[PDB]
């Protein structure tokens, strides 16, 4: 049974880093590449992270991703206000043959 | 198949009478329709 | 520009049939790899479907059979046939074109799908 | 404007389901042409 598991909430103060850690069964993540998603509230998912650290096509620097063993981590230096969206990370999971994705984190900053 | 037989003598053909042998049988898959010898001259 | 816009989305009894559209500007449908994605209203991306270059499609678990997706020959749009709904497939449908099997990297605006009475 | 290829890039650490696994396709063919892969017994007398 694989279906990546990622924390409720993550919330902190504006200049505090925030961490995200998506964890799941390395049949997924760790054979595969992880990637990370950025849904702001009423829109549409907007990729933010690719193929396990890399930054597309000129997002907001600070942002990072990391992957250790069969977790990934997704960094965020400070805690600005714009950022506040819900952060999805996926992997195609060749076990089901699917792509899979986290629960959702809501980010609220304090 | 192929199949190569040959006899070498030692010397108008001759009036005599020689068996030729077998020498090789090559299994091969073409369809042989014309054939034209070499030489070696200079 | 690039872009993707779907329709079909509106009210539907149990058990009935949609046809929902995927038109795609800019990029060409019959080659880039397009992908179904679904979020109920307060839930998670779902993969529902994949279309290949060549043709061959995926499903996930909970949305095989039913389902299917096509490509369209010259209208240069995709196409969802949803069939034999439930309970559990009220959703906000997105079309998503997928680099490889790695990362989804352009998302539709989003079309709602309830299904009551 | 995708370049075709992608490289695997191999690493000894990863999993099972990563690590490469080297591939023969053995395919055996019959025409109407005389066969010659045939692939494979003592003397008592009297
Ligand atoms: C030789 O010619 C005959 C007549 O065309 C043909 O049926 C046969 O298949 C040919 N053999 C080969 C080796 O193709």
């Amino acid at each position: 049974q694989s279906v990546l598991t990622q924390p409720p909430s993550v919330s902190a103060a504006p200049g505090q880093k925030v961490t995200i850690s998506c964890s799941g069964s390395s049949s997924n993540i760790g054979n595969n590449y992880v990637s990370w998603y950025q849904q702001l509230p009423g829109t549409a998912p907007k990729l933010l992270i690719y193929d396990n650290n890399k930054r597309p096509s000129g997002i907001p620097d600070r942002f990072s991703g990391s992957k250790s063993g069969t977790s990934a981590t997704l960094g965020i230096t400070g805690l600005q206000t714009g950022d506040e969206a819900d952060y999805y990370c996926g992997t195609w999971d060749s076990s089901l043959s699917a792509w899979v994705f986290g629960g959702g984190t809501k980010l609220t900053v304090l | 198949y192929f199949k190569i037989y040959s006899k070498h003598t030692p010397i108008d053909l001759p009036q005599g009478f020689s068996a030729l042998e077998p020498l090789v049988d090559l299994p091969i898959g073409i369809n042989i329709t014309r054939f034209q010898t070499l030489l070696a001259l200079h | 520009e690039v872009q993707l816009v779907e329709s079909g989305g509106g009210l539907v009894q149990p058990g009935g049939s949609l046809r929902l559209s995927c038109e795609a500007s800019e990029i060409i449908v019959n080659r880039n790899y397009m992908n179904w994605v679904r979020q109920a209203p307060g839930k998670g991306l779902e993969w529902v479907s994949i279309i290949y270059p060549g043709g061959s499609t995926f499903y996930a678990d909970s949305v095989k059979g039913r389902f299917t997706i096509s490509r369209d020959n010259s209208k240069n749009t995709m196409y969802l046939q949803m069939n034999s709904l439930r309970a559990e497939d009220t959703a906000v449908y997105y079309c998503a074109r997928s680099y490889g099997d790695f990362y989804v990297d352009f998302w539709g605006q989003g079309t709602l799908v309830t299904v009551s009475s | 404007c995708y370049f075709p290829l992608r490289s695997y890039s191999f690493r000894p650490t990863y999993g099972v389901g990563h690590q490469p696994y080297r591939v023969v396709v053995l395919s055996f063919e019959l025409l109407h042409a005389p066969a010659t892969v045939c692939g494979p017994t003592n003397l008592v007398k009297n």
